[PDB]
């Protein structure tokens, strides 16, 4: 059981102030998300989160573990991992190398361990059947399947998110919610940052509102949705 | 083991392409020098596919590091702007473990670098030289034009003939001045051998071979009454051709064994400029991966002419050094290691950037 | 159309005299790193910054037609990467209509580099060369490689230094008799062109009776020279044929011709002078090509780097093909006309593409 | 005027895209284009527009063909576009925005481009920031620019790419509204975007296009309870 704590986080661009003191929480086998207006500090938040932007006040720690001020393979290395929104495939490696090239540097695992783990990733994701296919001739489908299990060959705690349900068909959103439902009975502590505020709120069992680069709500999907202040400001008067 | 000969492919194909590229820039940039030369009538059109063939091991020595900088450069911001080492950092990759994947190609790079610096340079200049210079394809001599002077370097020897023939002889003046650049003050080594007949000959054995078939020759400076005249026939002057001898010395053309025991300073100055072709290897090998990360925004190209300028700079800089210390002025203690650990330093003032800003604000917090 | 047209022009223009100054200033240093190699007493710091500074209108001349090409590069690509040429294409704005619009700013700059490349030019180099020489050269009879050689019945001249208004520094003269002995050896510091009158002020000649004495040098406080050396042509050969200007390399070429010598080598100077103008329109055009076809979604920085890479290659070709015009035997204009022309050929076959 | 693809067909390198899409758009229609994302919808948006060139099929604007114009001449035929990056003239003022355009037109003379533009700025809330410079909008003012620079070439039909796209909940509201103010004039919107639910919502219209055919037409109801889109591109659990 771990515990991802995000305290008084504030970062100010040019001369003005985007974040402003945004305290955040998430626990093991929790699911959370990050929504908010464009404009507001929601993406910032999430960025000073993962570890690509710097804090400048605030303090960001795992476990009584300042992570703040480590690099991003520091955080990594604390149990902290991450997805980017775009394809992120090994594009010239098999889907095999994929996974093994992240298990070759876990510290814990011999050559056969390394196996059985390899081995227990393609049968558990359904990705056995494409074991060698180049990264670079995979659909949308099994390429996430392949990001979101080379992600856990590294073992995290928490993982990150970025845009999920980012320009996918209707019919492709039941398979990364299938894979974030797989992940949250793992236990590992999801993070979603995102535009699609209805399926983000369906999924998430914990939603942050962001605006103006403050927390102006907290709560599950009905807590969020008769919020006077996140209806006027967010999600109009006619959402839903 | 995988990421690492993932990345080493990557950066050797990368490198070989740029090498191939800026390869043929340079041999066209000489080659049109060499043509403008010989379209002045002072070059064989025929001898101009064996002078490029032999300069070839030059170029390439001072072309591969630069092959790999921008190698490195252009696979690295490919890798960044596809969001592929993001993944890598964020499942535990550091930056000294990319450096030491990066300094795996490099050493492959050092040592075809060195082996052309110390063992295959020398010899492409060496076989240029006596082609050159042996072979006297045709000498500045057989160009001659009546009523048209002659000259070379900074006017020293200016040769004349008034009278151009097919047969090459009796020709009616031979109008040369052979002036030495320093002969103190009171004679000023300007001479002039000028002849009835002009005895151009089968010019084998010395080279160019040239003697007066009467003489006439005078070293009395104008400006003093000291006049030196000596009326009798003039021996034989041996005329080697100044493009040879101006742009490759004795020093290039050494073999590498005859450098470690010398005591002439060019000498060591050349042996340790050869072991330093080697050494930017590693210095822009250290330089490139800081310099390789980037922004969709930025893109894989906006700083590859830059560093172009500062790799030349790096070259002009040694250069320059090199002179300084084979005129003696430098003391050879320290050499050229001074401008390449300064290079180096450039290189870990970028590399630990971000370490060092990191450290900072945890302390001021 | 009058805001889309001053809008494009004003967005090329910008990007191409920024271009311009940036290429420049790197051809200047690169010059003065090169000239500090012969640094020297005579020659000091402040006469080669003299020289790099004063020779700087033919440098920008000569590389006009390339900061040109990149800066309409930019300049484009700037519009065409914002979906601002998608807008006016989708308005009503023909392709031929964007480029005449590029092209209306081209024409001024193509008439300002032949204004200056005729008369500015010239004038600034001639004042550059001459002073270089006159540093580097009043050493003695034969001290400078600037200099001139001439040759008079059976006299025989070294000139080391030629300026501009007529005057000669360091004129030696050997005057050999019938046998080839040293009848008279001479230097003088200083000349002047007065008609058929050259007056060789402080001149000390060391004339010798070859039969057997000394030689007897004579201080002349002044001599008349009857030198058949007219300045204007003194000026000329001690020239560049790619410095002078239009109507001077006109001259110089007739004059050749009527004499006999070849003339080849000022030819193709000519044409490269007169003939500027269609290598910009056909550089800017292929430019224009590349904008609205492979690069109207790249970065700034891979059209900054196409630019001067295929500057690079067109110069490269250029200066392959003027020697090749003289060693083998084809028409001097065949060497300027050809890369240009295939350049416009590939610009309208992928504007044609679209 | 009846804006009409015929027959659409086009093959990239080895493959086919689009193979028999037929689609109509009516003037005071909005007409949507939805379908899978790898699916030839894009490719069909795009051949309508002018920006790729179809390998068979005619396009006909009214009576007239335009299947073989360019861009510029598909638009002077009447057929709008309006990108789905921001492509507002940074550097020009809003006024000169707008005027840049209404000079092209060649049926007004002076007096009726000021009229043009002086209309065009207070139907469309803009005349308080007409002095602005074009980089310094905001999301929703920009669009609003943008929307009434795209009328200042007075077209036939406005081809919207992606209007819904990263956009607040609250935004779309305006986006809407701004769609049926159009719609109200007389002009035949026609809109290609991911967004499922908010196309259905204000098209009336759809063209369901996957695997480069028409597999269903009709409105939002006939189009949510069809059982080949609920199984290749919707999903049974879509509302
Ligand atoms: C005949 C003359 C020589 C040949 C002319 C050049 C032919 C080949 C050049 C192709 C350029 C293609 C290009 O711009 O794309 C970069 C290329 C592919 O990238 P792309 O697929 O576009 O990525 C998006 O990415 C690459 O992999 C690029 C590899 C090509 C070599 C890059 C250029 C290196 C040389 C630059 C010289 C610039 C001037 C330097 C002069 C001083 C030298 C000391
Ligand atoms: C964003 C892009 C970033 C790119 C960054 C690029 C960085 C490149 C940095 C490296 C620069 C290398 C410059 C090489 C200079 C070579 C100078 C040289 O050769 O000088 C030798 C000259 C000869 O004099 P000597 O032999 O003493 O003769 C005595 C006469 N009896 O000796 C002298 O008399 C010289 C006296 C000093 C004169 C001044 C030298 C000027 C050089 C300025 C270079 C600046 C480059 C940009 C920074
Ligand atoms: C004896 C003569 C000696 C000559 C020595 C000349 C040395 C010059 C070397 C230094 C020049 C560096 C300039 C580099 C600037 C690049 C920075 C940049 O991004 O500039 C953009 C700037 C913006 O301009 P802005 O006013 O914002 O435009 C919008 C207004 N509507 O854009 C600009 O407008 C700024 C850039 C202007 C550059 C002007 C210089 C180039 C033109 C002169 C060429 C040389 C010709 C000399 C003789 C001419 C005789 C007629
Ligand atoms: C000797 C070679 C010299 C080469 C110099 C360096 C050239 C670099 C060229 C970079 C620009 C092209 C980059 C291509 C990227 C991949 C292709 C692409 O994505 O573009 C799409 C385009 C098709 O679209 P469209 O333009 O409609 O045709 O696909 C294309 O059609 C791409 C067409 C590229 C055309 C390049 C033409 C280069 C012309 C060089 C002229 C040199 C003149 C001087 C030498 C004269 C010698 C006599």
């Amino acid at each position: 059981m771990a515990t991802l704590k995000a305290q008084h986080l504030a970062k100010s661009y040019k001369g003005r102030q985007v974040v402003r003191d945004v305290s955040m929480s998430i626990d093991s086998g929790q699911i959370v998300g990050l929504l908010g207006p464009n404009g507001a500090g929601k993406t910032t938040c999430f960025y000073m989160i993962v570890g690509l932007v710097q804090a400048d006040q605030g303090v960001v720690r795992i476990d009584e573990q300042n992570v703040t001020h480590l690099p991003m393979h520091g955080r990594a290395r604390a149990g902290i991992g991450y997805l980017p929104q775009e394809a992120s495939i090994f594009r010239k490696l098999s889907v095999s190398d994929n996974i093994m090239a992240i298990l070759e540097t876990r510290s814990d695992l011999d050559r056969n361990g390394r196996k059985e783990a390899l081995e227990g990733l393609l049968q558990e994701f359904h990705i056995h059947h494409i074991r060698d296919n180049l990264g670079m001739s995979l659909s949308g489908g099994e390429r996430r399947r392949v990001e979101i299990a080379r992600a856990l060959a590294s073992a995290p705690k928490f993982i990150l998110l970025d845009e999920p349900f980012a320009g996918v068909d209707p019919i492709s959103v039941g398979d990364i919610k299938q894979i974030i439902h797989h992940l949250k009975a793992k236990g590992i502590g999801i993070l979603i940052t995102d535009h699609n505020v209805r399926e983000t709120l369906d999924i998430c069992e914990t939603a942050y509102i962001v605006n103006d680069g403050q927390l102006i709500a907290e709560g599950d999907a009905e807590s969020i949705l008769a919020n006077d202040l996140v209806k006027e400001v967010y999600l109009g008067h006619e959402f839903r | 083991m995988i990421v690492f000969r993932y990345l080493s492919r990557e950066v050797l194909v990368t490198m070989s392409a740029v090498s191939a590229v800026l390869l043929v820039i340079i041999m066209s940039g000489r080659f049109i020098k060499y043509l403008a030369q010989a379209a002045q009538g002072l070059l064989d059109p025929g001898s101009l596919f064996l002078i490029m063939a032999f300069r070839i091991p030059g170029f390439l020595q001072l072309i591969l590091p630069l092959g790999l900088f921008l190698g490195i450069l252009l696979a690295y911001g490919r890798l960044y702007l596809e969001s592929e080492m993001t993944v890598l950092s964020a499942t535990g990759m550091s930056q000294k473990r990319l450096l030491g994947y990066t300094m795996a190609p490099a050493l492959l790079v050092a040592i075809l670098v060195a082996w052309l610096s110390l063992f295959l340079a020398p010899q492409g200049i060496n076989q240029f030289a006596l082609l050159l210079n042996k072979q006297d394809t045709l000498t500045e001599f057989d160009t001659l034009v009546p009523g048209r002077f002659q000259a070379m370097r900074d006017g020293t020897r200016v040769t004349y003939t008034e009278e151009l023939s097919k047969d090459r002889g009796e020709l009616a003046g031979i109008f040369i001045s052979q002036k030495d650049l320093n002969s103190s003050n009171q004679e000023r080594g300007i001479s002039i051998l000028v002849a009835e007949k002009g005895t151009q000959n089968i010019q084998a054995d010395g080279s160019r071979y040239l003697i007066l078939h009467n003489g006439y020759r005078y070293d009395g400076n104008p400006g003093q009454a000291n006049y030196r005249a000596i009326q009798y026939d003039t021996y034989g002057v041996m005329l080697p051709k100044p493009e040879a001898s101006s742009e490759v010395s004795e020093r290039d053309a050494v073999p590498t064994a005859d450098l470690f025991g010398s005591d002439n300073p060019r000498y060591q100055a050349e042996l340790q400029w050869r072991l330093s072709t080697p050494l930017l290897v590693f210095v822009v090998t250290l330089l490139a991966v800081p310099l390789s990360r980037v922004n969709p925004r930025q893109g894989r190209f906006l700083k590859l002419l830059p560093a172009i300028l500062l790799y030349m700079g790096y070259l002009a800089l040694l250069i320059a050094v090199r002179g300084q210390l084979d005129k003696g002025k430098i003391p050879m203690a320290i050499g050229l290691w001074w401008v390449h650990g300064l290079f180096l330093a450039i290189g870990l003032l970028l590399f630990y950037w971000e370490p060092l800003r990191l450290k900072l604000a945890s302390s001021r917090a | 159309m009058v805001k889309l047209d001053r809008y494009i022009g004003v967005t090329v223009f910008v990007a191409i005299l920024a271009v311009l100054g940036v290429i420049l200033g790197l051809a200047l240093l690169f010059a003065f790193i090169d000239e500090l190699n012969d640094i020297s007493a005579s020659y000091g710091i402040g006469d080669a910054l003299r020289f790099i500074f004063l020779t700087a209108p033919r440098r920008a001349y000569d590389m006009l037609p390339m900061a040109a090409l990149i800066g309409c590069l930019v300049g484009l690509g700037t519009l065409a990467s914002n979906s601002e040429l998608t807008i006016m294409r989708a308005a009503g704005v023909s392709l031929s209509r964007i480029v005449w619009a590029v092209m209306k700013p081209m024409l001024v700059l193509m008439l300002a580099g032949i204004l200056v490349g005729e008369y500015v030019a010239p004038w600034t180099e001639n004042i550059a060369q001459s002073g270089r020489a006159l540093a580097q050269g009043g050493g003695d009879s034969q001290s400078s490689k600037r200099g001139l050689w001439h040759r008079q019945g059976r006299e025989y001249i070294h000139i080391n230094a030629v300026q501009p208004n007529g005057v000669l520094y360091g004129v030696t003269r050997y005057r050999f008799d019938e046998q080839r002995g040293l009848e008279s050896a001479s230097f003088a510091k200083r000349a002047r062109f007065e008609t058929d009158h050259w007056q060789l002020e402080e001149v000390t000649t060391t004339l010798l009776h070859p039969r057997e004495k000394r030689s007897e040098v004579v201080k002349l406080p002044t001599e008349r020279w009857d030198a058949q050396l007219s300045p204007q042509l003194l000026n000329t050969v001690v020239m560049e044929p790619e410095a002078l200007s239009i109507s001077g390399l006109w001259q110089y070429i007739h004059y050749l011709a009527d004499q006999g010598l070849n003339n080849n080598r000022y030819w193709l100077a000519f044409w490269t002078k007169v003939l500027q103008p269609l290598v910009t329109a056909a550089l800017v055009l292929m430019a224009i090509s590349f904008i609205f076809g492979p690069l109207r979604s790249v970065t700034l920085g891979q059209r900054i780097f196409t630019g001067v890479l295929v500057g690079f290659v067109f110069r490269i070709a250029q200066d392959l093909l003027g020697p090749s015009s003289l060693v083998f035997d084809f028409p001097p204009l065949l060497a300027v006309v050809i890369p240009a022309s295939i350049c416009a050929l590939a610009g309208v076959w992928l504007l044609r593409r679209a």
